[PDB]
């Protein structure tokens, strides 16, 4: 009868009729990510353009319907999801152009190969073949090369499409009513007249910036230690008082950091964190690891994976003639159909991801109830941050004590403390500038603080003085190095995983909060204690009906992001990394280059 | 007999509102026998798709006990009557969705209600040896 009762049955119309429709979009995703042939990518973009068009098509009928009338808020969010339009509000030239740019990057990043210069037969792409040697060769010339090549062939050829991205996707800014590309980074976060559970926009930039502060000083400790082992793996490259060079931090951009342990174990006389060869020890395969995993979610309170998870799921990795990619992604489709597509190996990483993996999929499961666009988390962060929840907690010694390896007399002596501590913060820290600068140079662009030709100059400027990083040799205006990462040449944001690494220290705390966790921040287990599973469980099902203020206060009683928690994880470490560096230089100086001298 | 979701079967039993017991299956308060269900992720469940298998969730009002909801007339908030695919007239069955592939409770559940009524006719439907030459009672047809 009245408007609100109309627009709740065509939202449950919509979820009816949107369940199944998602529901065969992401079985041809699902297809192609166990199978790729040239038939499966033509099944996964009939039913994707079916759920694109349909998302449009019925925000003709949603936009039709007054937003401004219902005072609800649970509705109201799924009205808006509706009468967002996606990306196909422009005009009819630009959108396909700008979303054909899109798909063209996507393409040529990832095919793109780089070969010898005296051999042009010697050709490989990304992943593997650079990464793997840009994290473990002890020769300059040779990650050097493949910093460059990877840059040279393809950036050069993704920087005329960055050109034409820039001003086509701000134009899809400016027609939806946003200010840049960062507004529309800094409206995912968008909650509106909860009045005291509400979030503005450049609050965001405000966040950033205000608690990256209290990163600037520890990453400035860590970065005048790596400095310094780098200078021992590598001698006679870096100055003392220096930046990084950009093919020695574990990969190619700088990014993740842990591959710099085996050229920065402070103590390496003391037993290894890296469990790896005691998995290889017990002849262990993927799905030991994954029911290992569930027996860690059952011990924190959540419950076992059901039929689909082990009927349908990739958990191997085949190499035959049925390839796929292996990118452990965690997969909502509805319908009870929850997976993760995973390719393992027997690595304390890959059994950390998957906990990561398995976090999500658990998360998911704990939101199955919402209605279906609501069927997704109340942020972008939360998903990521809780996922990477069950890895910190089980990374722990505590956890490795309680698997069955690491024979259970295991010292507590500081040092191997301190190396956990350090090899951790390599990743969890040194993430941050290039989280912190890389979104906040996006921004720059988008926004216009750079002009469209001093792209390239402000990146690693930026990463002079902001991450500490220096490129070896110089880049003209042909390149663009930001566009030959991936997030940036396949649509993602990049401060989720800012917003991940503090949202995971607080829920870190609030999980040890009710376990009666006695030790410092750092030896917590939330093993075998389900208060805390429920305590992260009236928060891991809420989804988008309620905003991340709210569960966020229901979480860890705080209502802004908030890092204390890391720097409280990290403040022993802290003082150690005061202890040892001070027979060398605490910071690094941006006029210093591999190509400067 | 009827197939459901999962979370229909829950819905068919006394008490129990749900949304498929209002326009549907409506469930009584007294007349009530047994209720017995098993799973069919094999017959009416089809990995690739099979949807003779829908579900009405808009009627102008509830239902009464065991009433039988059959005629297909689309639904409007205030009637009057419609033209589609005009707006707010939204198809009333709309297709189940449940595939091999899928988990537990979405998997499409047998369910059959045993109503029992007593003694309005004689009694129709329900569920030793000799010995010789010791005193017994009896008990024949």
């Amino acid at each position: 009868s009245t408007i609100e009762e109309q627009a709740k049955t065509f939202l449950d119309k919509f979820n009816h009729e949107a369940e199944d429709l998602f529901y065969q979009s992401s079985l041809a995703s699902w297809n192609y990510n166990t199978n790729i042939t040239e038939e499966n990518v033509q099944n996964m973009n009939n039913a994707g353009d079916k759920w694109s068009a349909f998302l449009k098509e019925q925000s003709t009928l949603a936009q039709m319907y007054p937003l401004q009338e219902i005072q609800n808020l649970t509705v109201k969010l799924q009205l808006q999801a509706l009468q967002q339009n996606g990306s196909s509000v422009l005009s009819e030239d630009k959108s396909k152009r700008l979303n054909t740019i899109l798909n063209t990057m996507s393409t040529i990043y990832s095919t793109g190969k780089v070969c010898n210069p005296d051999n042009p037969q010697e050709c490989l792409l990304l992943e593997p073949g650079l990464n793997e040697i840009m994290a473990n060769s002890l020769d300059y010339n040779e990650r050097l090369w493949a910093w460059e090549s990877w840059r040279s062939e393809v950036g050069k050829q993704l920087r005329p499409l960055y050109e034409e991205y820039v001003v086509l996707k701000n134009e899809m800014a400016r027609a939806n009513h946003y200010e840049d590309y960062g507004d529309y980074w800094r409206g995912d976060y968008e909650v509106n007249g909860v009045d005291g559970y509400d979030y503005s926009r450049g609050q965001l930039i405000e966040d950033v910036e205000h608690t990256f502060e209290e990163i600037k000083p520890l990453y400035e400790h860590l970065h005048a230690y790596v400095r310094a082992k780098l200078m021992n793996a590598y001698p006679s490259y870096i100055s003392p008082i220096g930046c990084l060079p950009a093919h020695l931090l574990g990969d190619m951009w700088g990014r993740f950091w842990t591959n710099l342990y085996s050229l920065t174990v402070p103590f390496g006389q003391k037993p290894n964190i890296d469990v790896t060869d005691a998995m290889v020890d017990q002849a262990w395969d993927a799905q030991r690891i994954f029911k290992e995993a569930e027996k860690f979610f059952v011990s924190v309170g959540l419950p076992n994976m059901t039929q689909g998870f082990w009927e349908n799921s990739m958990l191997t990795d085949p190499g035959n003639v049925q390839k796929a990619v292996c990118h452990p992604t965690a997969w909502d489709l509805g319908k009870g159909d929850f997976r993760i597509l995973m390719c393992t190996k027997v690595t304390m990483d890959d059994f950390l991801t998957a906990h990561h993996e398995m976090g999500h999929i658990q998360y998911d499961m704990a939101y199955a109830a919402q209605p279906f666009l609501l069927r997704n988390g109340a942020n972008e962060g939360f998903h990521e941050a809780v996922g990477e929840i069950m890895s910190l907690s089980a990374a722990t010694p505590k956890h490795l004590k309680s698997i069955g390896l690491l024979s259970p007399d295991f010292q507590e002596d500081n040092e191997t403390e301190i190396n956990f501590l350090l090899k951790q913060a390599l990743t969890i820290v040194g993430t941050l500038p290039f989280t912190y600068m890389l979104e906040k140079w996006r921004w720059m662009v988008f926004k216009g603080e750079i002009p469209k030709d001093q792209w390239m100059k402000k990146w690693w400027e930026m990463k002079r003085e902001i991450v500490g990083v220096v490129e070896p040799v110089p880049h003209d205006e042909t390149y663009c190095d930001p566009a030959s990462l991936f997030h940036v040449s396949n649509d993602y944001s990049f401060i989720r995983y800012y917003t991940r690494t503090l949202y995971q220290f607080q829920f870190q705390e609030a999980l040890c909060q009710a376990a009666k966790h006695e030790g410092p921040l750092h030896k917590c287990d939330i093993s075998n204690s389900t208060e805390a599973g429920q305590k992260l469980f009236n928060m891991l099902r809420l989804g988008k009906s309620e905003p991340w203020t709210l569960a966020l206060e229901n979480v860890v009683g705080a209502k802004n992001m908030n890092v204390r928690p890391l720097l409280n994880y990290f403040e022993p470490l802290f003082t150690w990394l005061k202890d040892q560096n001070k027979n060398s230089f605490v910071g690094w100086s941006t006029d210093w280059s591999p190509y400067a001298d | 007999s009827f197939v459901v979701k999962g979370d229909d079967v829950r819905q068919i039993a006394p008490g129990q509102t749900g949304v498929i017991a209002d326009y549907n299956y409506k469930l009584p308060d007294d007349f009530m026998g047994c209720v017995l269900a098993w799973n069919t992720r094999n017959i009416d469940a089809t990995s690739t798709g099979n949807y003779n298998y829908k579900y009405r969730y808009l009627r102008h009002g509830k239902l009464r006990p065991f009433e039988r909801d059959i005629s297909n007339v689309p639904f409007s908030p205030d009637g009057k009557p419609c033209t589609p695919p005009a707006l707010n007239c939204y198809w009333p069955l709309n297709d189940y969705g449940f595939y091999t592939t899928t988990g537990i409770g979405y998997q499409p559940y047998r369910v059959v209600v045993l109503s029992f009524e007593l003694l309005n006719a004689p009694a129709t439907v329900c569920g030793t040896d000799l010995i010789k030459n010791q005193c017994v009672n009896f008990n024949f047809n």
